[PDB]
RNA sequence: UUGUACACACCGCCCGUCAAGUCAUGAAAGUUGGUAACACCCGAAGCCGGUGGCCUAACCGUUGUGGGGGAGCCGUCGAAG
RNA sequence: CAUUGGAGAGUUUGAUCCUGGCUCAGGACGAACGCUGGCGGCGUGCUUAACACAUGCAAGUCGAACGGAAAGGCCCUUGGGGUGCUCGAGUGGCGAACGGGUGAGUAACACGUGAGUAACCUGCCCUUGACUUUGGGAUAACUUCAGGAAACUGGGGCUAAUACCGGAUAGGAGCUCCUGCUGCAUGGUGGGGGUUGGAAAGUUUCGGCGGUUGGGGAUGGACUCGCGGCUUAUCAGCUUGUUGGUGGGGUAGUGGCUUACCAAGGCUUUGACGGGUAGCCGGCCUGAGAGGGUGACCGGCCACAUUGGGACUGAGAUACGGCCCAGACUCCUACGGGAGGCAGCAGUGGGGAAUAUUGCACAAUGGGCGGAAGCCUGAUGCAGCAACGCCGCGUGCGGGAUGACGGCCUUCGGGUUGUAAACCGCUUUCGCCUGUGACGAAGCGUGAGUGACGGUAAUGGGUAAAGAAGCACCGGCUAACUACGUGCCAGCAGCCGCGGUGAUACGUAGGGUGCGAGCGUUGUCCGGAUUUAUUGGGCGUAAAGGGCUCGUAGGUGGUUGAUCGCGUCGGAAGUGUAAUCUUGGGGCUUAACCCUGAGCGUGCUUUCGAUACGGGUUGACUUGAGGAAGGUAGGG
């Protein structure tokens, strides 16, 4: 299936192990799943400071 | 599991004095923050939620326990708001406050959780202990000379004790004549609004 | 087997199987003897065989090789056949 | 065999037993032919309630008690009515009695030394 | 005043081929699996039914044995193949 | 002769109303993920691979049944006394069919509910009536020999019993004949007679403890039956031991259960047969209710134990830790042949988004054996692990304007963070340190003694305001707004939509809001959805009247007499275990949780009433309907 990759920033590439959750992207026909940031190979969005948990960004001291 | 932040901010947001008087509530007509003076729409949810939050921050009760109180009152026979206010007043910290041995409900919670009180012979350090009728709350013998206790002993005459409690100030003994009625709880919220809120 | 109790049990089960099989085979032989006498139509031979077979059925029921109800059923069949032969 | 035994109930570290009648093969906390009594040992002078008529009927029909139930029947006196033996038959002592209304009326009036030891604690703050 | 599918207001709206891409689906010489059975052939264990010339301490003896049993063997059924 | 209970919002248009779908606010979970994480109480924890399993443990016990003496233990010049307790191995009894696990199979009398067995069996236990008589032959152990790598196997000799086998004696066991009372057809039962028969065991420390057989009781099981709960007609025919009959056989027992013979049945559009899925239920979640979803823990029933089949033993067997055969696997082998089955507990690999310790104790309760002391118990009681759920508590309390700095905003006036801080005075729950220290045991043990949990809970003292706050959101629904950056880019979104240079919608910051040891996201279910409408909808034009009629099953029925009492209604009895749930009391410091009384258990069976209505039976009436006679219109 096709999965959206949310957040500004992206590292995952060919043969990268990912966790895929539900979630529709309305302005994208045929995309019904999203990739969970911060799990398996995909990593959290770099410069997050708000809604960090939804993008897998660890809290910064 | 306990609100430790400022209370004047909450009183200003809710528009009513949550506790005390003659204080920073001279800025009352507007909630805290940069956007305080603007005109408000106030939906029905807004109104209801305001009443519920007023009760919650007045009594120092968080949402899960307040909800539990709501289902207990709803199950009980009689007016749901009356029963809910009766439960909240039957809480032990509120009992100490109303008897006047504490300056505020937060101070009452402090002393109760620290165990300076005896319930009809048995030591209780649970602020949410629901006091039953004909109960005898006693100050712990070791802690009969606390500074807050002596301040309350100096000040209680000005304070008004409700009809459902009898207090032996100098003795530290709160006799519960009966579990209070709506006419005996001071009217400062809209329990009917809270009941309507918990139905949507 | 994995339990010494169970090894003891398989030994005793084999022993009891030998005993029970012998008794049941004897019962079958006696009943067959009565049936062949009845088919031959003799009266004295059929009577003697019926007595022997019924006694052995009761003995086996007492020994527990067969149930008392089974012994009673087979005895009833034998006695009814002998009565028909006499009539 | 039919047994008169204890069926465990309650919380962790707080057992309450039901004196019940069931056959040996049945699991401990399972369906019972009949419930005869209850036994709360955690409480002070353990509570022991045994239905005398039913326990007598089951003993007379041949139910075998467990040792615990034998102890309970000894205390209730049923183990003496059935299988007559010289035993003390120590019918349960009551677990004492508190009261609330009398104490409230006693203290409401107590007044005197209530506020009296109360002004004594006033003198105490003085001492404080 | 009448009609309207127009309201970006007839310089409106709107239909279908063809060309390009994408997705799901149908047909298709065939090809590749799976499941559930069927009819036959063979048929272990086993129970049952026979047979038992071989082996048999208790029973009975006319004390040379017989009774009864057992191994073995055959037949029906029979899993699997 | 009243109720405890029902909320909407956005979105079709230029605008409107209706219809209508979509989306959202709620609740929930055996959940997972992200960020974060202090404690305690009570629960819960492989939902996927019924996938393959290393290792330990999970079923033994009895010397008061027996020969005995391989250990320990007493008495003896090292062996010797089996001598006493004790005691491996062996016979013998009982247990091993319970407890524990799993949900693969099963759409079926499997389950729920209620009945029937005049078709049933039931060890141990209770009760009652008779008894416990007389003989005999072996064998394991042991000993010797042979074979085998092993697993082990086969001879010779020898030995005891509550092991095994003759006999006698015993009904309510077979057959048969009278006779009393009777049922529901087969029949049940009381009494008498004839005839043929069926048992047993001894042992002891003398306190015991046992044996056989009738009859009842209790307990447990078995079968049969009425009713009830999935989907599919793009499955229409199914069946030949199939349906019934008679004789025999078999079984605890009825029965095509089996067999021979005879007959041609049996099931099905009210859905047989076939396909799909599934263990069922008490319950759980949701809901105003009716319903809808579900079958984790706990409890009841069923099924299964490597796959397939089979019997054996037994009172009792899908025989989990039994046996036999076959298949697939793993292991040992000297190549001849052997051994094994974690869906027991813990654990490993594997699969997976995902689920724990190779723990302690038999102290308590329950179970097995023993006369008993006692032994066994991965049942159970506990502890470990995980915010997985629920509940409770803490992270401070009072005072403090001079409304301080600093951030952020600004109209440069100030506003805001904010009594917030600073500062002052207090308190010590939890954590940390230290002391005291249980209940559970009215148990057990002849006594002495005896708590796994456990120095645990609880509690005294001490420390410092300290060791203890995060997460989501702020355009509308929806509680909460501004600045800066970006410029249809980066991105956001559940729907409407936002971003094209003034973005309250992206990113950050200040401020705020909702929650809080949690907070969000995803998945799934119910609600909202009256959006399958029985409660509770509709079909002229919005989706929806068959093209039309005839007519089969079915549904439905004008007035009235009589009667039945099936529906319906009202009592009574039985049942609906417990837990859950509602509610009254009580206990845990409160709560969650736990105990206890009641209700509920919405039904079913039995029985007694009522007869208005529905229906059955039966009889009337003519108004509906049809017919006769006459009249009569018409591109039928
Ligand atoms: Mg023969
Ligand atoms: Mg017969
Ligand atoms: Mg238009
Ligand atoms: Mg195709
Ligand atoms: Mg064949
Ligand atoms: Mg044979
Ligand atoms: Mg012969
Ligand atoms: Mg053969
Ligand atoms: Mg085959
Ligand atoms: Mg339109
Ligand atoms: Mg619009
Ligand atoms: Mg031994
Ligand atoms: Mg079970
Ligand atoms: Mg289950
Ligand atoms: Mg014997
Ligand atoms: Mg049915
Ligand atoms: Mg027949
Ligand atoms: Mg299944
Ligand atoms: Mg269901
Ligand atoms: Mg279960
Ligand atoms: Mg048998
Ligand atoms: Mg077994
Ligand atoms: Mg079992
Ligand atoms: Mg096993
Ligand atoms: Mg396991
Ligand atoms: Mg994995
Ligand atoms: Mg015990
Ligand atoms: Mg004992
Ligand atoms: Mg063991
Ligand atoms: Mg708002
Ligand atoms: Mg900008
Ligand atoms: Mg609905
Ligand atoms: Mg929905
Ligand atoms: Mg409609
Ligand atoms: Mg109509
Ligand atoms: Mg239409
Ligand atoms: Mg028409
Ligand atoms: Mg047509
Ligand atoms: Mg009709
Ligand atoms: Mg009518
Ligand atoms: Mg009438
Ligand atoms: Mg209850
Ligand atoms: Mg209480
Ligand atoms: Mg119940
Ligand atoms: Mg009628
Ligand atoms: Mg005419």
């Amino acid at each position: 299936v096709t999965a959206y990759i949310p957040g500004v920033g992206h590292n995952l590439q060919e043969h990268s192990m990912v966790l895929v959750r539900g979630g529709r992207v309305k302005d994208l026909p045929g995309v019904r799943y999203k990739i969970v940031r911060g799990s398996l190979d995909t990593q959290g969005v770099k410069g997050r400071k708000q809604a960090r948990s939804r993008y897998g960004a660890k809290k910064e001291k | 599991a306990r609100y430790t932040g400022p209370l004047t901010k909450k009183s200003r947001r809710l528009g009513t004095d949550l506790v005390g008087n003659d204080k920073s509530f001279e800025r009352r007509p507007y909630p805290p923050g940069v956007h305080g003076r603007g005109r408000t729409k106030d939906s029905e949810y807004s109104l209801q939620l305001r009443e519920k939050q007023k009760a919650r921050y007045a009594y120092g009760v968080l949402e899960k326990q307040f909800r539990r109180y709501y289902e207990e009152a709803d199950r009980a026979q009689g007016k749901t708001g009356d029963v809910l206010l009766q439960i909240l007043e039957s809480r032990l910290d509120n009992v100490v406050y109303r008897a006047g041995l504490a300056a505020t409900r937060r101070q009452a919670r402090q002393m109760v959780s620290h165990g300076h009180f005896l319930v009809n012979g048995k030591k209780v350090n649970i602020p949410s202990y629901r006091v039953s009728t004909h109960d005898i709350i006693d100050v712990r013998e070791k802690s009969k000379d606390l500074p807050p206790i002596v301040i309350a002993r100096e000040t209680f005459e000005t304070r008004d004790v409700p009809a459902w409690l009898e207090v032996r100030p100098n003795k530290g003994r709160i006799l519960v004549h009966q579990l209070p009625t709506r006419d005996q709880i001071v009217i400062d919220v809209n329990e009917q609004a809270i009941v309507e809120l918990y139905s949507k | 087997p994995n339990i010494k109790s169970q090894i003891k049990r398989v030994k005793t089960n084999e022993k009891s199987r030998q005993r029970n099989k012998a008794v049941k085979s004897a019962l079958r032989t006696y009943v067959r003897n009565f049936r062949r006498a009845a088919e031959a139509g003799d009266v004295e031979a059929a009577t003697k065989a019926a007595r022997v077979a019924n006694r052995q059925l009761d003995k086996a029921a007492s020994k527990g090789v067969i149930h008392k109800n089974q012994a009673a059923n087979r005895k009833s069949a034998i006695s009814k056949k002998l009565n028909s032969l006499a009539a | 065999a039919t047994k008169i035994r204890l069926k465990r109930l309650g919380k962790i570290r707080t057992p309450h037993y039901r004196v019940v009648v069931m056959d040996s093969r049945a699991k401990r906390d399972g369906r019972a032919i009949e419930e005869i009594g209850q036994y709360h040992p955690k409480a002070d002078p353990s509570v022991i309630v045994i239905d005398s008529e039913r326990v007598q009927y089951w003993l007379g029909v041949g139910a075998q008690p467990t040792e615990a139930v034998v102890a309970l029947l000894k205390r209730t006196g049923d183990w003496q009515k059935f299988t007559g033996d010289t035993s003390p038959s120590g019918v349960k002592p009551q677990p004492e009695r508190p009261n609330k209304d009398d104490l409230f009326n006693a203290a409401l009036a107590e007044a005197d030394e209530a506020p009296r030891e109360a002004i004594t604690k006033k003198s105490e703050g003085a001492a404080a």
